[PDB]
RNA sequence: UUAAAUCCUUUAACGAGGAUCCAUUGGAGGGCAAGUCUGGUGCCAAUUCCAGCUCCAAUAGCGUAUAUU
RNA sequence: AGUGGAGCCUGCGGCUUAAUUUGCACCCGGCCCGGACACGGACAGGAUUGACAGAUUGAUAGC
């Protein structure tokens, strides 16, 4: 799909290095 | 041969099929090699890369992005 | 007594060639 | 792709971690606009 | 009406065909492979193995013409046309031009008011010879083109029919046929048409149903020699059923006994690399076997290529009808 | 094989003025303003053949006979059966012009009339850039070699005005995906149509390579002189401006979309169409003049035995 | 609002699920961030050219040339 | 004491061959069978199964 841009990119690059 | 000064270079194009946009008595916008005034060190020789041809770029013709007028 | 590589001997050179323009 | 070959043996020699030698060793990514 | 679109379909199919497998060739069942492959042969390395430009031309050859030098000459006359003065009708320069054998019909052209321009040729410019001028394909136009169809050229300011030949646009001595136009890159289409000194435009146009002429592709003309031959490739691929060490014994490639050692001498190839050469005939339903290099899988796929030179046909047509006014499909 | 300590190695023993270049750049630049000068000063001027303009509409919307009245010095209407070109003089501004029209899709009309052109002018409209039609004719013609060429748009001051200007926004934006780097003058007025025909006479000229190496001509005007009428072959006068090189009778003469031909003579009767207001030029001499020559002038066994045994 | 406008600001009405109202630019399989990847193509399994996948970086911005620090 | 010389046999190469299998495997002839899925055709006006007799065949055989 579409990928998610801005401040959710960097949320999902945040839960995925440190909260999982 | 360069306009202003009527100087002969030889210039670099990316690969073979940019080369095709390219034909004999067109105008060509030329730029240095890219370490600041020395030339390859893989390609004996040679100082200056093509970066237009025709007012467009070779990266929007080459990504069909463009069209080059004849 | 032929096959693909020895035939190609019989295969002339010398006949049809366009007319040549000189300098 | 020698060159690549050599500079990675030199690597090896030097006692550092080297990447595994294969099939993309030397191999030109994309053209260089 | 509808077996238009039938043909259409199977040349859809047969484009599909060639861009997923480029040359094969299914060897005829009925006719000896040293019947329908009698001109052909096999090359050691496609690049640097020779061949002589000069053998076995056709008689179309025998009508052409040919530069010895063409640079030279052309440096020549360029040089003479811009450096000397010939007394003639100057630049600028209202004239009336007396020209001998004209058809009425040019001039109830002009009575419709379609625009009727006139050039000078320059010397050798009338003659017949071998044009080689490279295209690519325009992305509006999808529909597959085969190699020897009609088309119509739009050439440094002359309008023709032809059949032309594509070929690969490589730096090599001998240049592969490509049995379609590819839309991707950029190809060399062969023709027998007039001198014409470069630089000059090319547009390839296909006549369509409705009267349109659908453009096809775009490019320069780049020489004029008929010293460039177009190669014909020709894969005929067997099944390698019987495997030992570094020799197999390969089916299906050929049927007859004598056609293995017809093509005997040309070297074999694998789709996963190993080379090597036929020893000998099995007998009497064209197995061989084949001594190859190494151990060979379940799975492989023995094949072979013969190359024969292709000249282009000579279907060169100065008239073009008119077209209708396009309109988008 | 390094040798070691027991090899006998030896170490080697090491051991113009400020006036002059002001007067030198003052010198090329009056050579090159010069040639420049006479560059400009033939084309469209008293000495040198009309400025030959080509009107193509992109668009359907476009109505093109407003164009062609905003752009009609005195105007010489030539006119035909269903085109009208016309030729244009101000010499107030000093300058000639032949305005000839042709609509996209007609595919050898605008290839004719855009290979004898020195401009050409695309006609767009406000809302959308081109059409269809206008971007197979756009590809034809930048395949088949571009002259100087200006782009006009024709509806900008017909839409309320507090759209306008952002509707010329995306306009230009529409226009930059094939011309990049133009401007997009407004042909609404007769003022407009002043400044536009401005911007044609003085602009750079794109000189293509093709036409400029050989003598070419567009017809102006034809007639027919038959030696039997039955036959339907016979001598053709063709009247127009010669464009690109001198002109030699000695050598073929090409119709485009008729093949070459033999012609025998060249004369230079009165221009029709001076910018300020019968003797025969060159005869063709029956022994240098070229030939039409395209193709090459020279023209023991028993009776059941078996193959096997036998 | 302003000279008169425009923009902004304020406010009616319509305006969001693939919320298709769709973020790009470069680089990575020799070292700073980032690969044990795929398919064509030639040369004698190694190996020139071409198109991709995957990852990393900054982000309405991001590469390049040149000069300079 | 020989072998290398001679006759014969045998092994690798090579040559002939339909095959002279190879680091009964080979050849010449004859049987037997050999997806579903999708879509388009034929099918109760009939899809399809079985069969005596005679024949081809190197021989017989509803294969």
């Amino acid at each position: 799909k579409k990928k998610k841009t801005g401040r959710a990119k960097r949320r999902m690059q945040y839960n995925r290095r440190f909260v999982n | 041969q360069l306009i202003k000064n009527g100087k002969k270079i030889t210039a670099f194009v990316p690969n073979d099929g940019c080369l095709n946009f390219i034909e004999e008595n067109d105008e060509v916008l030329v730029a240095g090699f890219g370490r600041k005034g020395h030339a390859v060190g893989d390609i004996p020789g040679v100082r200056f890369k093509v970066v237009k041809v025709a007012n467009v770029s070779l990266l929007a013709l080459y990504k069909g992005k463009k069209e080059r007028p004849r | 007594k032929w096959d693909c590589e020895s035939i190609c001997s019989t295969y002339s050179n010398l006949y049809n060639h366009p007319q040549l323009i000189k300098y | 792709r020698a060159w690549v070959l050599e500079k990675k043996e030199r690597h090896r020699r030097q006692g550092r971690e080297v990447r595994p030698d294969t099939q993309y060793t030397g191999r030109k990514r994309k053209p260089r606009f | 009406d509808e077996e238009a679109e039938a043909k259409m379909l199977e040349k859809y199919k047969q484009e599909r065909l060639e861009e997923m497998f480029p040359d094969e060739v299914d060897t005829p069942r009925d006719v000896a492979a040293r019947i329908r492959f009698q001109k052909y042969r096999g090359l050691k390395s496609f690049r640097t193995s020779p061949w002589d430009p000069k053998e076995n031309l056709p008689q179309d050859y025998a009508r052409i013409f040919q530069f010895q030098n063409f640079t030279n000459t052309r440096k020549s006359i360029f040089k003479e046309v811009e450096e000397k003065e010939v007394e003639g009708a100057e630049v600028g320069w209202y004239v009336t031009l007396h020209v001998s054998e004209v058809p009425v019909s040019v001039v109830e052209c002009f009575r419709q008011g379609t625009p009727l321009i006139a050039f000078s040729l320059l010397p050798h410019e009338q003659k017949m010879s071998v044009l080689n001028m490279v295209v690519r394909r325009d992305p509006g136009n999808t529909e597959p083109v085969k190699a020897k169809e009609e088309l119509i050229f739009h050439c440094g300011f002359r309008r023709f029919r032809a059949s032309p030949l594509f070929s690969q646009h490589t730096a090599a001595d001998k240049h592969k046929l490509q049995r379609f136009l590819t839309a991707d890159m950029a190809l060399v289409a062969t023709v027998y048409a007039p001198i014409t000194f470069p630089p000059a435009s090319v547009l390839l146009f296909k006549q369509k149903s409705n009267g349109m002429h659908s453009l096809i592709a775009t490019g320069h003309l780049m020489s004029v020699d008929p010293d460039r031959m177009v190669i014909k490739r020709v894969v005929l691929s067997g099944h390698p059923f019987k495997i030992f060490t570094k020799m197999a014994v390969v089916r299906y490639m050929f049927f007859n006994r004598e056609d293995v050692l017809w093509f005997k001498p040309v070297e074999l190839r694998t789709k996963w690399g190993r080379r090597g050469h036929i020893k000998e005939p099995l007998g009497t339903h064209g197995h061989m076997k084949c001594s190859f290099d190494g151990k060979l899988k379940s799975q492989d796929t023995v094949l072979m290529n013969l190359y024969k030179r292709v000249f282009p046909k000579w279907t060169y047509d100065p008239y073009v009808p008119e077209p209708v006014p396009w309109l988008k499909s | 094989h390094r040798p070691g300590p027991l090899k006998q190695q030896n170490k080697a023993h090491k051991g113009l003025s400020r006036v002059d270049q002001r007067h030198r750049a003052s010198q090329l630049r009056k050579q090159k303003k010069e040639a420049v000068l006479a560059e400009k000063r033939q084309l469209g001027g008293k000495d040198g053949p009309p400025h030959q303009v080509l009107v193509v509409p992109l668009h359907s919307r476009i109505s093109l006979p407003e164009a062609m009245q905003l752009l009609q010095g005195t105007v010489h209407l030539n006119e035909l059966g269903n085109t009208q070109n016309f030729m244009l003089l101000c010499p107030r501004l000093k300058h000639r012009w032949f305005f000839t029209s042709a609509r996209p899709g007609d595919l050898h009309v605008v290839l004719d009339m855009a290979k004898v052109a020195d401009t050409i002018l695309f006609l767009l409209d406000p809302l959308e850039g081109w059409d269809s039609t206008g971007d197979y004719c756009l590809s034809c013609l930048f395949a088949q070699g571009l002259p100087t060429y200006t782009l006009a748009v024709q509806g900008i001051s017909g839409l309320p005005l507090k759209k306008q200007i952002d509707t010329r926004k995306k306009l230009s934006k529409a226009v930059e995906k094939r011309f990049p780097h133009d401007k997009l003058l407004l042909l609404d007025t007769q003022q407009e149509a002043g400044m536009l025909l401005r911007q044609l006479a003085n602009q750079k000229q794109q000189h293509l390579a093709f036409r400029d190496r050989r003598a070419y001509l567009f017809a102006h005007a034809v007639d027919f002189v038959p030696s039997e009428e039955n036959n339907l072959v016979g001598t053709l006068k063709i009247s127009g401006y010669v464009r690109g090189q001198t002109l030699n009778v000695n050598r073929l003469l090409h119709i485009v979309g008729y093949g070459d031909f033999q012609m025998k003579q060249i004369d230079a009767p009165g221009d029709p169409f001076p910018l300020n207001p019968k003797v025969l030029m060159k005869a063709d001499p029956g022994r240098q003049e070229s030939l039409q020559a395209e193709v090459i002038p020279d023209p023991k066994v028993p009776k059941g035995t078996s193959s096997y045994q036998a």
